[PDB]
């Protein structure tokens, strides 16, 4: 398979390059640490914010079409489910709101730093903070949105069979929705002490 | 005929909105000439717009017959 | 959505106004509100003729909802006036509360001076202003939270109106009161703070204006500690509210 | 400047914090999703068994708490005003990897066992005590990850 | 002049005229009149009051550079 | 050169500007294609539903409008000597709406593909489709909102 | 029209440390680089120094490379040129000039491109 | 004390951003490639056995 | 070399110029191919519909013309000493029309193939096919609009 | 050495020269292959149409000639001391005709395979197949036009 | 600081500490998961057999104990100023128990699944399953023995 050949080729190239620098004594050239110090902190911050809303929306969209297609399919014989199961769509959509909210909060910190202060301790800290916090909120919302969406599909197809099953299965759905909220809480904690770009 | 109603309703607003815009230009209202990016001479553009308003009026009165008959 | 329980409070009456009005808060523009009003008004005036002729469902829904769209338009015109926006242009109906400098040259940056408060709607001085969004977003976000909370707590009180009618005293003690204290103690408190921050003249007092969003988070994650006090005894009351919510 | 506290150290601390929470959610998400399919699968055939068989979902939810606890503890140590050392950065990175992959692995097993467990529990009511016992052995896999994560965090800052 | 008491002043009269309407509302379809008008005035008032309070003591001021000097 | 204004700074603006319309175009195309087949598949037997069922194509089109709006707005802030801070703001704005609209277009396609088919067999189901489809559309709007927020800061008191 | 106004000047002994100053109006002073040019009697305009919009980057002609320092204050629309170890060769009239947007490229500097300059002040040693 | 005379911090920032955008593009095209037309509904089929 | 005009600056111009025509041609090729099979497969029984079924090919062909226009426009702006900024803008314009045109190509190909097949069974569906195709066609037009905006800004106020 | 003329500059020229024919030949080969299977399969029942059905192979062959002329033109542009700028332009010309020709050959192959089968059942369909193939053929011509314009600017005003 | 003790030395030790748990957990989970499917499938007909044939789950569970024991031992040996050599040994210890435990987990999963299913049909087979599982189990023990031997040398005769 072509794709897996590409993966192994990249892996081999990386290893050989690493050994070449290592054996010739220049092994200190790769220096990930210097790379983290010289890259501008605005890059890390903006990738964090953009992927925060981006991955969160992917989560909501991925969940919605899993539930939505099931609701429409199961609804052909039993139209009554279409309105009652809208709750399942809501639990998918809300994780986008969580991603949006974090995007508001993080945007408040994108001030312009003075040139002499550009790479100082505090500014680097904020750069790393917003990046990983944005990834954390985004990825956890992506995971949460899909998990809720899958659960919602089973709920809709159960409701079409017997109305008494719906309330029983919704308990699994609210359990799934908690994952996104915990992601939000950790996101606000990681970004809590980060100062504005001075 | 249906095609007359589309033109007459569209041209009706084409008379009002254009005429109002021309009036604000002709009075050098800040909302239309205030910025260094707006056109330089109110009355000139106002005159240009007024002609457009008259054009729509011709369409309006003509289509009035088409919906009337 | 679903048929109401017998003698239950009908969801209809509250919906008559709050449905088109909540729409108007989003769809705020006098020009678009006016155009939509004319469309609805024509359907209303001609209804005797439209009623008899047969209709496709894409058109029948519009006719069935004609009185919805009519209010949907009228309220849109009202909110468009408060946003002071017609076809993306502001309206200079009153004297502005902001005064510009006495002199400046071409291409020279200026800042306005406050001399009053605009009587109805957004002051038209904000148009084309380079920091307009930094203001209006603070305005509309706070508007949405306040209207949302008020709408929720209003309809929640229908729960009490059901319980008293059915003499379900157990629900008053069991569900209504605990739920009321829980949400009023957190998001009611936030609503109060939002309104309060507008009343205080921070620059005159020289005090630092507090960040409400940070304040909201901290009262949960670090109770009893404050960066900037919104009012005296801030910390003492907040820990009480947290304990009340937990209990 | 202290050479043991280079300014890029917080990067690895946050990376561990992110790994702790994200991977734990992935473990929890798999566990509930797979179990939910099993619970819904028997719904049309034996409605009575549902409320007394959500155990896999509840246990799958605990995995998220393991992640939360470690992520909270890491986030409590990082600060812009402290000489957060590079040694501490690596230690908190391992904190995330340990609890993260431990919870991910545990969530996968809880999902697989939970699904067939309830899905065949409808055929044989005596089966249930066995399902719970297997889930417990599947559960502790996540717990071991948290234990080491707490020990790493304890040593890193000291 | 303007102050927070300006909003309270409007609140009092809106409250007064609404409770007055509650009494004078027509008997025919009384429930629809009593609900729609009173709720409309209340909800309509909130939109004005919020938009008014937001402009009493602003923490930011208009800035621009494009305005012609004779404005 | 200047430390705040390296010569490569405009790249992030240019690629962000392009990304905004590219990713939304792919999302809108997928939504138009997948639902378009569904319209053809149903209209052969139920041609009267044609213009009623076309809504999913309409909503997919709106996602591209969001991409065009953001792309235009950032484009009007490009410049040779722009600061690096401005560049990454533009990238964030373009990537935010692009990645958001891409997902929204896919969801509109998959739901719309099912929706028009269901509309044929169960007339009550059309409104059910419309309700679900809006909450796919709005996901593109949230991307636009973040883009507008970031863009609003692109030139505020930035100094080379 | 744009307006600029120099300050500081007069006679100074060799080894002196006079400080020149400039204030401007009619343009966004933060948006443009700023330049000092001097003319010795009978000579053409000589490029002295220039400073970017942010005040983070500067250029000095070799005649003054260690003797002058140039600085900016965007809040007061004003420009400064501190001098020390002033010597007779520095005897010239000094002009405050508005430069290219943001910062000077090498080509713009070697072209001595500037938009406008004020009525300079005389310095003698 | 530079990072590299070839792989400068400026070049690396451009590349990893490009890598992210290229990855998103590939995933997008990977979904588009799987659009299959529902031929069965579009083409009439008949037999004499049915009513 | 003057750091605003590195020797490698025209590389992005050349790749931008080539990208504009390459990716749109792939889009137009797919649209012509996928719909072409549908036309042939239907017209064997219904030759009378042949010159009505041709439209999807024409629209897929137009997508290529957008890229030709942009490619020619940026082509005239290349130079030995162009600014790096001009290079990035040309790259952005090329990718914008190119990959957006590719997205439109897929949509026209899919709906065109499905449309003509359905239109053989149900003559009222042809108007529906045309209406959907226009929404797909417009996506390429958005790509052109962004590309022309970027190009208009590619050489103003540059200081090469 | 010279700043504007790095010793490695001809590399992009050689790759551009080779790329012009390589990718075009790949396109023409596929067009000949798919169409060839169609011809051999269709005319077993009906050999009198054989020489009428060759046309798609002719057009697939014509694509290759676009590759030849661009490759030949570049081949005489190359030189040991050529500037880097003309290296990029040669690469741009090579890819422009190359990949655009590859797309055209792909379309000609698929339409030829489908058309040549139908045209033996329905004789009225032949003019339709030719019409569609012209639209596919033109996609190669656009790549040539861009390539020639680029090659015109390759060296008209370059200097070392 | 000293060349024998770079500030990044703890990285290798920290990765080794995590490696011991990552891979052992995957081995234990796979062994538990596939053994559970076998147990749940058989007990429908033979519920009285459950607590006898559950043994494979115990065997899979013990693999996680190995990972925990090694992980804690290296964890108590990490330090801010440890030598680089100490880092490599800890990495080797972590990989040794980790990936060897993963191998044991896969063996227990496959053998347990087949053995439990078979044991429901043939009671004589149970002792056979236990013997084969003992051999699968011991593969984990060998990895632990190497890991403990390595760790014992991680600080012996070391100099800063």
């Amino acid at each position: 398979s072509f794709s897996h050949f590409l993966y192994y080729l990249v892996l081999i190239v990386v290893i050989v390059y690493g050994l070449y620098k290592l054996f010739t004594g220049h092994g200190s050239d790769i220096n990930f640490g210097k790379f983290l110090l010289r890259t501008s902190p605005y890059m890390w911050a903006n990738l964090g914010i953009a992927l925060c809303v981006g991955l969160s929306v992917v989560g909501a969209a991925w969940g919605i079409f899993i539930t939505g297609s099931s609701m429409i399919g199961a609804g052909v014989r039993a139209p009554r489910i279409t309105t009652k199961n809208l709750i399942s769509i809501i639990f998918c959509e809300v994780v986008a709101i969580y991603g949006l909210i974090i995007a508001i909060v993080f945007s408040s910190k994108l001030t312009v730093a003075t040139a002499e202060n550009m790479y100082s301790k505090s500014n680097l800290y904020t750069g790393y903070s917003l990046f990983w916090a944005g990834i954390t909120v985004g990825a956890s919302n992506l995971i949460c949105g899909i998990a809720v969406g899958i659960t919602g599909a089973t709920a809709a197809i159960s409701d079409a069979a017997d109305s008494a099953l719906f309330v029983k299965i919704l308990v699994i759905e609210i359990f799934g929705s908690i994952l996104g909220l915990l992601g939000l809480i950790v996101g606000l904690l990681m970004a809590g002490k980060a100062s504005e770009f001075q | 005929t249906g095609k007359a109603w589309c033109c007459t309703v569209l041209s009706a607003f084409g008379v009002v909105i254009l005429s109002v815009i021309a009036h604000l230009f002709n009075t050098n209202h800040e909302s239309f000439v205030g910025s260094i990016n707006d056109p330089e001479d109110g009355p000139a553009v106002a005159h240009t717009v007024y002609l457009a308003a008259l054009v729509y009026l011709v369409f309006f009165v003509f289509c009035g017959f088409q919906v009337y008959l | 959505y679903g048929i109401a329980q017998y003698r239950e409070i009908n969801a209809g009456l509250p919906t008559i106004v709050t449905f088109p009005f909540m729409f108007a808060i989003m769809f705020g523009d006098m020009g678009h509100g006016f155009l939509m009003t004319l469309a609805a008004l024509s359907l209303v005036l001609n209804e005797k003729k439209i009623n008899k002729m047969k209709r496709g469902e894409i058109f029948d829904m519009a006719f069935t909802g004609r009185y919805i769209i009519l209010l949907m338009g009228v309220f849109s015109m009202y909110t468009g006036f408060l946003y002071n926006d017609i076809f993306s242009k502001t309206m200079t109906i009153f004297k502005s509360g902001w005064k510009w400098p006495d002199h400046w040259k071409k291409g020279e940056s200026i800042t306005a001076t406050s001399v009053g408060t605009y009587p109805i709607g957004l002051d038209w001085a904000w148009h084309g202003t380079e920091n307009a969004l930094l203001f209006s977003n603070s305005y509309k976000m706070k508007l949405s939270i306040l209207m949302g909370f008020i709408h929720m707590t209003y309809s929640y009180f229908f729960s009490l109106a059901n319980h008293l009618y059915f003499n379900s005293m157990i629900d008053i003690i069991g569900n209504f009161i605990p739920g009321l204290l829980f949400m009023q103690g957190i998001f009611g408190y936030l609503s109060v703070c939002i309104v309060y921050k507008w009343a205080v003249d921070w620059v005159k007092d020289g005090k630092p204006a507090p960040g409400l969003l940070n304040m909201l988070i901290n009262m949960f994650l670090s109770p009893g500690t404050i960066d900037d006090e919104l009012y005296p005894h801030q910390a003492k009351v907040q820990v009480f509210l947290l304990l009340m919510a937990l209990v | 400047s202290n050479i043991y506290a280079p300014l890029y150290a917080p990067f690895f601390g946050f990376a561990g914090c992110a790994a702790a929470m994200v991977l734990s959610c992935l473990g929890a998400a798999i566990g509930t999703a797979k179990s939910g399919i099993g619970i819904a699968g028997i719904g049309t055939f034996k409605p009575e068994l549902i409320m007394k068989s959500l155990i896999p979902v509840v246990m799958s939810g605990i995995l998220a708490i393991y992640g939360l606890v470690v992520a909270v503890l890491i986030a409590g140590n990082l600060s812009p005003t402290e000489d957060y050392t590079l040694f501490n950065g690596f230690m908190h990175l391992s904190c995330g990897l340990c609890v993260g992959f431990a919870c991910l692995s545990s969530g996968y097993a809880i999902g697989m066992v939970g699904d067939v467990g309830v899905r065949k529990y409808m055929h044989q009511p005596r089966l249930f005590v066995g399902i719970v016992l297997i889930l417990i052995f599947s559960e502790v896999l996540g717990l071991y990850g948290m234990i080491v994560a707490l020990i790493l965090n304890t040593r890193g800052s000291e | 002049m303007s102050s927070f008491y300006t909003v309270v002043g409007v609140f009092i009269v809106v409250s007064a005229m609404s409770v007055l309407f509650w009494i004078m509302a027509p008997k025919n379809n009384q429930a629809v009149w009593r609900s729609t008008v009173i709720l409309t005035l209340a909800m309509m008032f909130l939109m004005w009051a919020i938009t008014f309070l937001c402009q009493l003591h602003p923490l930011v001021a208009p800035r621009r550079s494009d305005l012609r000097p004779e404005f | 050169m200047t430390e705040l204004c390296p010569v490569y700074a405009p790249f992030f603006g240019a690629i962000g500007c392009a990304s905004a319309i590219i990713f939304t175009s792919l999302g809108a195309a997928y939504g138009t294609a997948k639902s378009g087949v569904g319209i053809c598949a149903t209209c052969v037997l139920r041609p009267d539903l044609l213009f009623k069922n076309i809504v999913p194509v309409i909503m997919a089109g709106i996602i591209a409008i969001y991409g065009l709006v953001v792309s235009v707005l950032v484009c009007y802030s490009l410049g040779q000597k722009q600061a690096l801070y401005t560049g990454f703001i533009q990238l964030g704005a373009g990537l935010s709406v692009g990645l958001s609209g891409l997902a929204a277009g896919f969801a509109i396609g998959i739901v719309g593909d099912a929706g028009v088919r269901g509309s044929s067999q169960q007339p009550r189901l059309f409104v059910g489709m419309i309700l679900i489809l809006i909450f796919a559309e709005v996901l593109g709007l949230y991307g636009l909102i973040v883009a507008l927020l970031l863009n609003s800061r692109a030139t505020q008191d930035v100094v080379c | 029209q744009v307006q600029l106004q120099e300050s500081g000047g007069g006679l100074v002994q060799p080894g002196g440390s006079l400080r020149l100053s400039c204030v401007a109006s009619g343009f966004t002073f933060s948006r443009y680089a700023m330049t000092w040019v001097r003319q010795a009697p009978g000579k053409g305009l000589e490029w002295v120094s220039d400073i970017s919009s942010g005040g983070s980057s500067t250029f000095y002609t070799d005649s003054v490379k260690g003797r002058f320092t140039i600085s900016r204050d965007n809040a007061k629309n004003t420009l400064y040129l501190q001098m020390n170890s002033l010597k007779p060769d520095d005897t010239a009239i000094y002009f405050c000039a508005k430069g290219v947007p943001s910062y000077y490229s090498d080509y713009e500097r070697r072209s001595k491109r500037y938009d406008s300059r004020g009525q300079g002040t005389q310095v003698t040693v | 004390d530079i990072l590299s005379s070839i792989w400068t911090e400026g070049l690396l920032m451009c590349l990893i951003v490009s890598a992210l955008l290229l990855f998103i593009l590939i995933v997008a095209l990977s979904w588009i490639s799987n659009l299959d037309i529902t031929y069965g509904a579009l083409e009439k089929s008949t037999n004499p056995i049915k009513k």
